[PDB]
């Protein structure tokens, strides 16, 4: 058996499913994806501080004009990098993504002024004080600051505080809180986010304790369907999901009760039986005990597979005829529909030769098979007993109905009322079996065999509760499912020893069990968060690869964040992913929407991008070369400078592009017959207060340099922050003369402040309360089990 | 060419779809449309007319743009538009006009004016959008 | 006045862009738009008619919003809809037709209908949108 190890291994390795079985079913109640998500600061970019201005040709003017400036200015060398930090803001808007908001949590005192004025954050209030004292600050400023009252209502819960942010701030925070995605709440909604079902089925109590404040709150669960059909192709994940599902369901399967003692049982079973009766292969058909476990192991074993969607096989054991039998009452019930073809193979043949055909006398041909289509079948075609013959289309039948939309989008491939409680299937799997008894062979064989179907058939009194157990439980439990569940050949299998079964079988009782309601829920609760996970995730992810394209950002896309993607939606550990799925899930990804929230975050960020970068302390966009002696500018804030706000009659050359892709010199020979040119993207940046400097014409320099070898990153260029004071050199307006510089730069001028327009007013809610988990509020109990029923209505479990 | 429709589909379903009141989430593929052009303008100067007895108006472009936030429209939002709106519209007026004068023999089926040959430009093909006319 | 104009362009937008099979996401941005509407509707109750021979009926709004089953929409959504729609049709006609009949010298140019009075609301302001006609 080694040879078959390595390779069903080999197999394994094609398959993200975490190794132990158990380990999993952990990672799921773990999963604890809601949230409440609040916050405290305003959340801003830049203060505004003071800084000293020189007015044309002169000193420090004494007064400091307030400009604003970025709090945190973190900005890379070049273009690219530029585009890749920001994006991370992207990936920090999100993760700080407040689901709501209030005021009353940020309340301070604006300690000037009549009237007790409240101010929206700390930050409104220092500018405020400060402000109040800059005298050269007009007669309106005050006042405003001053009578300036909050907006206080009770009633409505309203609350319209003052405020100062800015214009890329109020942008922010204002839709922060348009988008507070929260839905209100009322006892009917609670009632509602219970499965259509349920609330009718009689069995089940309802009952409302705790009242609602019109203060109640939640957050939409948001459970779209699948999105991302992994149906069609991704086998190996989806066999690590149905493994996942398949456990979950275990873990909820009610355990049974009141079986019948396993001694007991099998002694007047070797009375029936005739066991050692000539025939060599002894001891093969009781290695069925420890049914007291066999029968649980077969029965959850059996739902899950079924829930989960998952597909199996069957320890089977082909001598011991029995065992078979009962594999026709599998059959009877299980929708063979989801049964990998090949384990239906061997128990159908298993019966239809070593039964059915010989000892009813029919095809003495015992059976030919290579490989049609439904062996099982055809059988029917050419055999003359009409109970037989009904067995027959209605096994190769009872294709588990695959047809259904319920309480809004449950698509539970279903099955035949008939199965359900009308059982009578099972009525006739017996009636047919009432009537195979007859010659051909051996006598130790008739007695043998007809004896052991005898025990399905008085026993087929209760075998009918069998139906209606399960018709209800999996009729039950399934409302609960949120992942729809296409039926699809998993790679994997799970063994299924006719022995339980054959337990299970003829060794039920008068007992009744059912989901107990605290489980119920903890079952929706689960696959609900999940849900959420992957859907949020799938969104964040989009998101991220959107903005990734138009960010030019023509690196990581591929697997970067599918790894991360991954690991958050924990069931599976990537790594053992093929290739072929990373990027092809990455392939669908691609084409979807984008969560309106994420997708309208983005679209701001562009807009202001470019006013951000030029706005930064440090780095500046490209510079110019002209070695033409050119006549330096004069700017308030930085006195007597060398800048440009504008490109525009010089060659512009993308450093990004020459950089990413090698030199050919078009620049190395521009610059040689020295020609007028221009450089584009983000870069160093030097200081200098050297009138000296100027004359010695220092920013004709620097750019030698990069000819050497490409590169390019130690090109800082020069200025020139000459004002008429903190300059030692100053034997310059002490004679008649004009600044030469050959060279100058593009940092555009930083924004001047004006209050008026910075100053904006706050729409916020007033006084919540988030609430998580919900369902709590849930009051509900359980009739006495000895009294069920299904669709049917008269009673499951019915036989005294 | 086609550059200039987009100018106009943009202010109608612009002067029409932005009310005092509306929901944002029904402008917000179009508000976007809408600054993308002020951008590529911006830091743009043009002169429209000098013949016959057509005026010869000047025109330079600085502006701000819109705010995202809001989950409605509150009516200053609107006249802050309008403002901003109203400029362009007497602009194209004075454009479309101006190239529809002017004849040429030769290439009659290009473009003629100063204003519109500089539109052509590839620096504003940034802007076209909806050609459904 | 413009808010009735929406309540309109709402529904014809509608009764046109939802059918059987269509992507979802191809009435995300209308979707919202009405669901808006029937909030703001909800509870106020109205009188129509109540002149010549034309009928005075009476009309009260009570209705659920609408789903979002994912992946192009099930037959089932749409009928659902219609049913929500044809009472707003049969509204607007009986809205339209009661202001279409009354006159006034002194202010002929306002609303007269004590439907359409209510309308000019401040209150309904929040629908208005897409004024192309």
């Amino acid at each position: 058996e080694h040879q078959k190890e390595i390779q069903y291994e080999i197999l394994q390795k094609t398959i993200p499913t975490f190794e132990p079985k158990e380990s999993i079913l952990k990672k799921l109640e773990d999963i604890k994806p809601e949230q409440a998500k609040k916050q405290t600061k305003l959340f801003r970019i830049f203060e505004p501080r003071q800084l000293p201005i020189y007015r044309a040709n002169g000193e420090k003017e004494l007064r400091n004009r307030w400009y604003w400036k970025l709090k945190k200015d973190t900005l890379p060398d070049g273009d690219y990098d530029v585009r890749e930090y920001f994006l991370n803001l992207y990936d920090q808007v999100l993760t700080e993504m407040p689901d709501y908001l209030l005021l009353k949590d940020m309340a301070v005192e604006n300690k000037n002024s009549r009237d007790a004025g409240k101010v929206v954050d700390s930050e409104t209030a220092s500018i405020c004080d400060a402000i109040f004292q800059d005298e050269e600050t007009e007669g309106a400023v005050r006042r405003f600051i001053a009578e300036m009252r909050q907006r206080v209502q009770a009633d409505r819960n309203v609350v319209n505080y003052p405020s100062i942010l800015h214009p890329i701030d109020y942008a922010f925070n204002e839709y922060f809180l348009q988008h507070q995605l929260v839905e209100p709440l009322n006892n009917d909604i609670i009632f509602n986010y219970i499965p259509e079902r349920i609330r009718n089925d009689v069995n089940y109590i309802l009952n409302m304790d705790r009242n609602l404040p019109s203060t109640a709150r939640y957050i939409r669960p948001n459970l779209l369907q699948d999105r991302l059909n992994l149906h069609d192709n991704f086998e190996s994940l989806w066999d690590t999901i149905t493994t996942s599902n398949y456990i979950l369901a275990r873990s909820v399967v009610p355990d049974l009760k009141e079986l019948v003692s396993t001694e007991a049982q099998i002694q007047k079973m070797s009375q029936d039986l005739q066991l050692e009766a000539l025939t060599i292969q002894s001891e093969t058909q009781f290695l069925t005990g420890i049914n007291s476990q066999a029968a649980n192991d077969c029965f959850k074993t059996l739902i899950a597979a079924m829930l989960s969607q998952r597909t199996m096989s069957l320890d089977f054991v082909t001598t011991n005829y029995m065992s078979l039998i009962s594999g026709m009452w599998l059959l009877t019930v299980v929708p063979n529909d989801m049964f990998i073809r090949e384990s239906l193979v061997a128990c159908q043949l298993a019966i239809v030769n070593t039964i059915i055909y010989p000892a009813f006398g029919m095809q003495r041909m015992h059976y030919r098979n290579g490989d049609p289509q439904t062996p099982f079948q055809i059988a029917e075609q050419q055999i003359q007993n009409f109970q037989v013959a009904n067995w027959l289309h209605f096994v190769n039948n009872n294709q588990f109905r695959q047809v259904v939309i319920d309480g809004v989008l449950n698509q539970v491939l279903n099955d035949n009322i008939r199965d359900g409680h009308v059982i009578n299937q099972l009525m006739e799997a017996l009636m047919q079996l009432s009537r195979q008894q007859f010659p051909t062979m051996p006598v130790d064989y008739k007695r043998s065999i007809q004896r052991g179907i005898l025990l399905l058939s008085n026993r087929l009194g209760q075998l009918v509760d069998l139906t209606r157990l399960l018709a209800y439980n999996y009729e039950t439990l399934m409302a609960c499912v949120t992942m729809n569940m296409q039926h699809v050949q998993t790679l994997t299998t799970e063994k299924l020893q006719l022995t339980s079964v054959t337990s299970l079988c003829m060794l039920i009782g008068n007992a009744t069990v059912i989901p107990s309601p605290q489980t119920l829920f903890h079952y929706y609760n689960v696959n609900v968060n999940f849900h959420s996970n992957y859907n949020e995730r799938i969104n964040d992810a989009v998101a991220i690869i959107t903005a990734a394209n138009r960010l030019n950002l023509y690196q990581k896309k591929m697997k970067a964040i599918v790894e991360d993607f991954l690991k958050r939606l924990h069931i599976f550990d990537v790594a053992r992913v093929p290739d072929d799925q990373m990027y092809r899930l990455r392939d669908r990804l691609r084409l979807l929407p984008v969560e309106v929230r994420r997708l309208d975050i983005f679209n701001l960020i562009l807009m202001n991008m470019d006013q951000i970068e030029r706005a930064s302390d440090k780095i500046a966009q490209g510079v110019i070369i002209a070695y033409r002696d050119m006549q330096l500018e004069r700017d308030e804030m930085y006195g007597y400078v060398n800048i440009a706000r504008n490109l525009d009659g010089f060659q512009q050359i993308n450093l990004e592009e020459l950089m990413r892709t090698g030199d050919y010199a078009q620049i190395t020979n521009m610059l040689l017959n020295n020609q007028p040119v221009a450089l584009v993207g983000a870069l160093p940046f030097v200081t200098d207060s050297s009138v000296i400097s100027l004359i010695a014409k220092l920013d004709a320099t620097v750019f030698a340099q990069i000819v050497k070898l490409r590169k390019v990153d130690t090109l800082k260029p020069i200025l020139y922050k000459i004002n008429s004071d903190s300059n030692d050199f100053y034997l310059v307006a002490n004679y008649d003369w004009v600044p030469t510089s050959t060279t100058k730069v593009y940092k555009q001028v930083p924004q001047q402040f004006d209050f008026r327009n910075s100053m904006h007013m706050l729409t916020s809610n007033l006084t919540f309360t988030v609430y998580s988990d919900l369902l709590a509020f849930v009051s509900a109990d359980t009739v006495e089990p000895i009294n069920a029923v299904a669709f049917d209505n008269m009673r499951i479990m019915n036989e005294l | 060419m086609d550059v200039l429709y987009s100018l106009s589909k943009t202010l109608k379903d612009a002067r029409d779809k932005i009310v005092e009141g509306t929901l944002y989430s029904n402008v917000s593929d179009l508000i976007q449309q809408f600054n993308q052009m002020i951008i590529t303008m911006n830091g743009n100067e043009f002169q429209t007319g000098g013949i016959g007895n057509l005026p010869i108006r000047n025109w330079n472009f600085d502006f701000g743009l819109l705010g995202t936030t809001l989950l409605n429209l509150d009516a200053n939002y609107v006249e802050t538009a309008r403002n901003t709106i109203d400029y362009f519209v007497d602009f194209v007026d004075n454009v479309c006009m101006d190239e529809m004068v002017r004849e040429s023999q030769r290439n009659g089926i290009a473009p003629q004016s100063d204003s519109l040959i500089k539109l052509s430009g590839i620096k504003f093909k940034r802007i076209n959008f909806d050609n459904s006319s």
